[PDB]
This record gives structure tokens, C-alpha cells and sequence, in this order.
């Protein structure tokens, strides 16, 4: 990991496309395995958001196995966002509530 | 004779016992041990799973009396890097299979206990090599992203082709993609292209 | 002393597996 | 041989039901959905996030019947009577309910995910507003499905 | 080039064994297995996990079928929890 | 031995004890049934059976390591459309056979039971599968009204020729219409030409 | 992951916004894939909106998979954009209630 | 020209033993040894003493692999300490 | 070209048998029914249902013969009501 971040200097984060919000700021405690969807409606749902998602998913899945404990919803999806970089991305407008996940495009 | 029958009786018995006890000792920290494994944090953009790398140091071969041959350092690809459906888990490697078989004087009780032992450790010997195979493959993949990053090891070139509606009358396709790994990844040779990070 | 309400009928597990097939089909019929 | 019962038996889930319903901590077991709402006199101390000492036989026997069931998803949430700044009791509710759900979540929880807030009683299910932390208002509660 | 998928994943999409099948006793779980010539070709709306199928399928429903090599043990992810499953045959 | 026969006493017993089982309750929502299944509704014009289309997502062979193929989406047309004459009835599919046998010590008693058992079960699972086999027909027709209405596949295209009185001083025939389907259904492939629908 | 993590500031995202008509603010139906063009003229017409098209169509189709049972035509459209990438896009211009598909 | 060292002393590197090898039982230390073709390859990190290696090899960390020569009585330096070693097969 | 019907179906539209018949034992109904070879003619008056017929008639006054494949068991819809009907043979 060292050898990487100092080949690679990281240049932005994730907290620019995913804010914080009041609402967002409930707390969760989460083991999961499974695939991604699924989760991020749990979590919609449970952060009254419309969730959506943009493009198609592969027919391989993206899975995830994210395992943390009380903690809040934003960073809950930074590191989701994360734990599928590259095959997915998680974007909200929580001007509106929504919750967006893109697919990749391929 | 009765001896070795009584030494087999345990054999067998401590070594499938052992089977069940590592088994359960799997399942319970088997949160734990995808925790460690997450294979898919290794896996590639279009579910590449990447090849395996293996170091080398001081590889000194002595042929002989009067040559020898030495590297200071040695890298060997394995298991070039492929499409996978499934990631890898560790139960593919380290679920004991267990069995249980009940099926058969004082030698025969102190033999049995014997046995009963001598297949506990072998089982244990097992489990360790187990455990060997599925380091020398994650911390292979791990090189391979590690070369990657050095520039001392090549990416997964591929070609995706894409074909449209395909198919007949009585069977049509409305999008096929196939995907072809033109190129494999591999290690460079001219190191002057290499990545050499220093850390702080 | 404690009951769920909606007490019904013992049903089977073919009629059930009717029932499945039935709505499946159904909404498609809505749908299409 | 598979299972028949997941070690459970719903003899021992209805002596729960029972006993705890004599002591009153409120049992809500409707259509799939079980609910436990406790008033929270008897756990924090007041406008206290913070737990005393014998509550906690009762606590561990709730997650003692939180293990009968498969389940997913636990939500708690906490109310408080409106004691100072709007603030606050989002904050002692909050605090409250990730306390216990800490507590539980590091007892047995066979929950994925365990969801957790609290509010300053806003929705209020009685306005008989006898005071501030011997109200009604002052609570936590816990909803899951049981699942399949 | 490739072959596309199977077209018995078509059929195995929806509760049809494939022709010649042998019902593989599915233990513990909803998904149905049938024996083709060695490969399973399981129906599910589970999650494969564990061994790879050769070509996988879904309906327009998300019922996926799974032109799967034969295990004796199967798993799929089922809601972040995570399921072996046993099969005969 | 024993014990198989035992088990197979039962295995036939339980089969067609659940056989006539669900006779009945195949019988009593006969209504239900095609209340349903109002094959009719799905036939055409000149009694044509229309044919049964299938449905495809993410169609993922890998063919390998080193390439994939998929589709996002894929129809397979079967049992092309055909003048029937009767229409189907679901009887047909799940009019489960019952026959009765009674033709022949606690392991005869309790293997009998465990045969009764599979037997019942086994049945209910031949069950299920007339039903899925049912499904996969009705869903079928309904796919090809679909692409019909999608443009997605074409009509039978048909041509009736007629014929006045036809036949000698010992055998006429006042008129003789002979309807041959000259072009079967079958799926476009120039989806330019497609149809679309918005709902509301 | 985090380092090798690059993402968009939603500042440059380059996708679609929602256009805002009332005539787009409705709920819709549509399961398709296939070549895009017919779809926007059709929910063009759904939205009571003119369609244009400037670009070609190429020998391949554009294409596209949509399944939605319950959703609006707006987030349609922003899907329909972000499928479309590079080779074609959306513009929608509201005052004039026309959309209209670019391609490259 | 010589050959370099032995690849499969790459694979006994680290834990595996080579393709066909038998475990040798060692007993008294924490060294691994397979049979592979009368040749032992031993792992480990001591310091091998007195029967000498066709070909030495060593980790990273420095976990040592020796392409060995095949003894019943193995010696290693432990820490200025020397000690012998038993194998059996 | 198509053959036109049997005019078999013109015996048996009538209450005759073909030729080389064999009397199916038609057991809860009122409709006669012949193996002529595998294929039996059934006269009635009732509504066919079930099977199909390669070829169907009707009389003058609606008696229909329908030169059927083998059932041993048969449909009409008689009223609304549908019925069963055994054969033997």
C-alpha cells in the first residue's frame, strides 16, 4: 500500500461527490457480503432517499463484503464507493434524496 | 500385524477427528478469513484475476565445483492472469474435506491412541500446507500488482469487440459483446522503464 | 395466551406452487 | 440431519413474551414485523446517555430473544421529552440509542445491519407531557421483520 | 469466436430441466439443479459464489441460470449472509 | 434387501397416493385452472398455435480464461407456429398419471414410510415441473404476441386457395378451401424497424 | 482502493441535467434495448416534445437496454445520456420543448 | 552454462512443497523438508551447516530454501548455538 | 396438395364402423367410437376438446365424425359443462 501511494499520489477524494447531510448523518453498524444493490436500497430506505442507478450491470456481479460498526451513512458509502472502485460509483444530490449508482461501462 | 491394524484403527480415526476440528475452527473465523482474503480487492477491470508472482533471492546454484550461478534476485510468473466468472474464496483451499469412518489387546488400545495422533498431526501438516498454498497465491497476485505499479510487469491488454443485434429468425442476440486478452501480462525486460519508489 | 390473526384454511403445497406460477404469469399480463 | 428448529423453540419465545409484558416492556408482534418499545426510565438515568447497572440482565435477555429469529436488519430508535435544545435531545436520543445498539451489536446480533437514531420525541406518542424523563415520550424502541 | 451462451440456459432460465436431465436433490435451499452431462445447470435467484459457472443467464426477472461444473457443494451469497448448500447427484 | 424392498414398498405407495392427491385438487380448480390458462385468447386467426418465444439476459458464456461472450438479451423462438386444431388445455400438462398398486419387520414398516414419503415428494416434484413446462409455453405464445406487437417477429403469412366443386359422379366436394402458412413467424432482424413503447 | 480511486468532481461530470418541464415531470413505463433513436422520438411524443436529431446514425446501432416499471422520463433521459457516452448525446432544450440527439 | 538456481526452489520459498515431493518428518526444529527426486528442498530461516545445498535460495525476509543434497542428519547454526537435526524418510 | 377428408368420415359420419373395425368401448357417453387403424372415428354430436382430430366432419345435421388419434381418454364440452369420457380398447 505504501509502495503504491507514493508511486501514485492520490489527488482528490470522495466526500466532494459525496457530502454529508442531516439525515445522512444517522448511524449504521453493517456486516455484509453480498452484492451492492441490494445494500444500497437498505441503505436508502433506511436514509429516506429514492435510490437509482445509472447504465446496466454486468452479469458478473460487483460484490462487496463491507464489515464496519457504528458509523455514519456518508462514509458508509465513501467506502462502499470504494470497496467497488472502478466497477461502480456512488453519487447523491441530497438537494433532492437521491442516492445514484452508476455502472461502469463496459 | 494386529500391531499395524491397531496403529491403522487409530490412524484414520484421529486424522478424519482432526478433519471435523479444523473444520469448525474454519467456520467460526471464516468472517476472519475472507476478511484477510478479499480476492476481489485483487481482481482486475474486467474480472481479470491476476497472475501470480514469486520473488527471489541469492538464487545460487552452485553447478558445480568450478561454476556457479547466482542471481541476486529472481522473479517467476505463474498462473498467468485469465478471466474469472467466481473470485476466489479460501474454502476452495483451506475446507478440510471430513469424513467419518467407524469401520474397523492393549496394543490395540495404545496403538489406536497412537494412530489417533499420528493422523491429528498429519491432518495438521495438511491444514499447513493449506495454509502455504493460499499465501503463495495472494501474495502472488499481490507482486503482480506490484510489478504492475513498478513497471516491471505488464497490464492485461485486451480487446473487447462488440457486435450488435446477432442472430437468426428463431434466435436473435441483441447485444454480444466478446472479449478477447490479446495480451497477456508479462514481465519487462528493458528496466530502464521501471518504477522505483522511494518511501518516506 | 397470543394468536396472529388470519387464521385461514390448511393449504398445499401444490396449490401454493400454482399460486406462484399464477401471479408470475399474471403480471405479465398486466405488463404486456 | 438438517434442522428442524434453529435451536429455538417458541415455548421459550412466548415465556418471553409473557414475562416481559408482565414487566411490561412492550412487546409488538404484528403482522411479520416485532417491534420492543421500553420506556427509558428504567435504562438511562435522566437526560443521561448513560446506562446503570442491573438493566443489564434485562438487556442481555432482550438479545437473548433477539436470537430466536433469523433477521436482517434492526433499527433502533430512541425518544426523549423535550428537556433543553433541539440539539440535544437529536443528541441524547442519538447517543442514547448508539449506546445500546453498541451494547447489543457486540452482544449477539444475527442482524446484517443494524440501523440507529433517535429523536427528541417530534413524534410524540402521547401529549399527556406528565414531565421530562418519566415520560412515556422518553423511550427506545426496536424494530426488525423477522426474516422468512 | 465464442459460443454466445447456452440455449439451455434459455431453457433452464424457466423451471424446464434441460432434455435428458437428472434432478440433482437440491438440499437446504430454493434453487433447482439438474444434471445435463456433468454440468449442473442450476436455476436460482441466489448468488453463485463459490465455483464458476461456464456460462451464466438471467431472466428478465433476475432468475439467473448457471451453466455451472459439478460441485457436491454450492454457495451462494443469499443477503450479505452467506450460504452453503448441499446437493445429491 | 429387505430393507430395499421395504423402501420400495413404500416408494411407489406414498407415489401414487400423492398421485391421486393432486388429481383432485386438479380437479377442483379445473376452473381456476383455465381460468387461467384461456389458450384461445392466445391462438389466431386461422387457428394458428402461435409459437413459443424465449427470453435472454446477460447471456455470459466465457469461453475461457482468454474470451467472453454475452449478450445483454436474446430470444429463442421454439415450436414454431402451426394450425392446431384443438386448442390446449392445461389437462394435457398436468393431469398427473394414477395408477394403484397394492401389489407386495419394523424396517418394513418404517422404510415403507420412508418410501411413502419419497414417493409424495418425488411426485410433487414431477409436479412442479408440469407446471413450470406449462409456464414456459404460456409465456412463450405471450412473447410471441409480444414481438408481434414489438415487430420484433413477423406474422404467419399464410395463403388460403379455394377451390369450387371439386370431384367426379361418385365423390364431390362443393368447395374445397386448402390454407397452406406460407411464411412462419419468425424474428426480424433489421430492428430499425422496431416498435418501441413508452407507458404511462 | 483509495489511491487508485479516481473518480469526477459532480462540478465536471458532463452528464445530463434535469431539464425541469412540467411536460418531462411525469412517471413512465418502459422495458427496451435496442437502438436508441426510437426511443427518444417516442418519449419525445410521450413528453409532448419535438425530437430532433442532428448527427448519423452509424452502420452499428447505438444501443441501449432500459427496464423501468415505475420512474420519470427525466432520469430516462439521464440514464439514456450516460448509455449513450461518447458516441451520441442528449441535449433538451425545455423553452423550446424539443429534445435532441447528438451524435459524434 | 550453469543453470540459474532451481525454480522449484521458488516454490519452496515459501511453504509448498514441490510438485510430487514427500514430506520428510523433521523432528527437533522448525525447518520443513520434501523429498522431491533424492533431492531434499528444505525451507527455513536457520543457518544450514554441514551437508550443503546444490542450490541456495533465500526469501525476501530471508527464508531460505536449499536445493539439498540428501542427508538423515541436518545442521544448522541457531543462534551462534549449532544444532543437529533428525529426519525421517 | 392436402387429401380433402377421409371418406371414411362419410361411414362413420353415419352410424356404420369402417371397415375392419374394432368397437371402442365407449363407457359414459353417448358417442360410438372404432379403432380403424390406431385411429379411431368417433361419431357424435358432442364437442371434441381434448385431442384433435386429423379430420373433422359434421353431418348435415351436425353429427360430426372426427377421425382422431388415440385417446384412451376423451373431451366434449356437452353444455358448457366439459366431460371426461373412458374408452377401452
Amino acid at each position: 500500500a505504501k509502495v503504491e501511494k507514493v508511486i501514485t499520489p492520490p489527488s482528490k477524494d470522495n466526500t466532494l461527490t459525496i457530502p454529508n447531510a442531516y439525515n445522512l448523518q444517522a448511524r449504521a453498524s453493517v456486516d455484509w457480503s453480498g452484492p451492492i444493490e441490494e445494500l444500497t436500497a437498505r441503505i436508502a430506505k433506511a436514509a429516506h432517499f429514492r435510490f437509482r442507478v445509472l447504465g446496466k450491470s454486468p452479469s458478473v456481479p460487483v460484490l462487496i463484503s463491507i464489515s464496519t460498526k457504528d458509523e455514519s451513512l456518508a462514509e458508509i458509502l465513501r467506502d462502499i464507493d470504494y470497496q467497488a472502485g472502478k466497477k461502480a460509483s456512488i453519487h447523491v444530490y441530497p438537494n433532492s434524496q437521491v442516492v445514484e449508482l452508476r455502472y461502469a461501462k463496459i | 500385524a494386529l500391531k499395524e491394524t491397531a496403529l491403522s484403527v487409530g490412524a484414520q480415526a484421529g486424522l478424519a477427528w482432526r478433519a471435523k476440528i479444523i473444520d469448525e475452527q474454519l467456520n467460526k473465523q471464516a468472517r476472519n478469513l475472507d476478511a484477510i482474503y478479499d480476492f476481489n480487492s485483487l481482481v482486475l477491470e474486467h474480472n481479470i484475476l491476476p497472475p501470480v508472482l514469486l520473488e527471489g533471492r541469492n538464487t545460487l546454484n552452485l553447478a558445480d565445483a568450478q561454476s556457479i550461478r547466482i542471481s541476486d534476485r529472481t522473479y517467476k510468473v505463474a498462473k498467468q492472469a485469465h478471466f474469472i466468472t467466481t473470485p476466489p474464496t479460501w474454502r476452495q483451499y483451506l475446507w478440510m474435506d471430513y469424513v467419518k469412518p467407524e469401520a474397523p489387546k492393549e496394543i490395540w488400545c495404545i496403538y489406536t491412541e497412537r494412530g489417533w495422533k499420528n493422523g491429528i498431526d498429519q491432518a495438521n501438516t495438511i491444514l499447513e500446507e493449506n495454509i502455504a498454498r493460499i499465501k503463495e497465491d495472494f501474495g502472488g497476485m499481490i507482486l503482480y500488482r506490484k510489478l504492475l505499479a513498478m513497471n516491471m510487469v505488464s497490464p492485461p491488454y485486451v480487446s473487447h469487440t462488440d457486435l450488435g443485434v446477432t442472430g437468426d429468425g428463431s434466435e436473435i442476440h441483441i447485444d454480444d459483446r466478446v472479449l478477447r486478452i490479446t495480451a497477456l501480462p508479462e514481465l519487462n525486460v528493458n528496466s530502464a522503464e521501471w518504477r522505483a519508489a522511494v518511501a518516506k | 395466551k397470543f394468536k396472529k390473526p388470519p387464521i385461514n384454511n390448511p393449504s398445499d403445497d401444490a396449490t401454493i406452487k400454482l399460486a406462484e406460477a399464477a401471479v408470475s404469469v399474471s403480471d405479465s399480463m398486466l405488463e404486456m | 440431519l438438517p434442522c428442524r428448529v434453529d435451536g429455538a423453540c417458541d415455548a421459550t419465545i412466548i415465556k418471553m413474551m409473557t414475562d416481559l409484558n408482565k414487566k411490561g416492556i412492550k412487546v409488538a408482534s404484528v403482522g411479520q414485523n416485532y417491534l420492543i418499545s421500553i420506556p427509558a426510565s428504567a435504562l438511562f438515568a435522566d437526560q443521561s446517555p448513560r446506562l446503570n447497572w442491573a438493566s443489564y440482565s434485562l438487556l442481555n435477555e432482550i438479545a437473548a430473544f433477539l436470537k430466536q429469529f433469523r433477521k436482517i436488519a434492526i433499527t433502533v430508535t430512541s425518544y426523549s421529552s423535550k428537556y433543553v435544545s433541539v440539539k440535544r435531545e437529536r443528541a441524547l436520543t442519538l447517543a442514547r440509542s448508539r449506546v445500546v445498539s453498541e451494547y447489543l451489536w457486540s452482544q449477539g446480533v444475527d442482524s446484517r445491519i443494524i440501523f440507529t437514531q433517535g429523536l427528541g420525541s417530534d413524534k410524540p406518542i402521547t401529549s399527556y407531557t406528565l414531565g421530562g424523563d418519566r415520560s412515556p415520550n422518553a423511550r427506545v424502541e426496536i424494530t426488525f421483520r423477522r426474516a422468512v | 469466436i465464442p459460443p454466445s451462451a447456452n440455449d439451455l440456459l434459455l431453457h433452464v432460465l424457466e423451471g424446464v430441466p434441460p432434455p435428458g436431465s437428472r434432478r440433482l436433490v437440491v438440499s437446504g435451499g430454493d434453487a433447482r439443479a439438474w444434471l445435463s452431462n456433468e454440468k449442473m445447470y442450476v436455476r436460482t435467484n441466489l448468488t453463485i459464489l463459490s465455483p464458476g459457472w461456464l456460462a451464466s443467464m438471467t431472466s428478465a426477472d433476475g432468475t439467473h441460470a448457471y451453466e455451472m461444473q459439478k460441485s457436491p457443494v454450492l454457495l451462494v451469497s443469499w443477503h450479505g449472509k452467506v450460504m452453503q448448500l448441499k446437493v445429491e447427484g
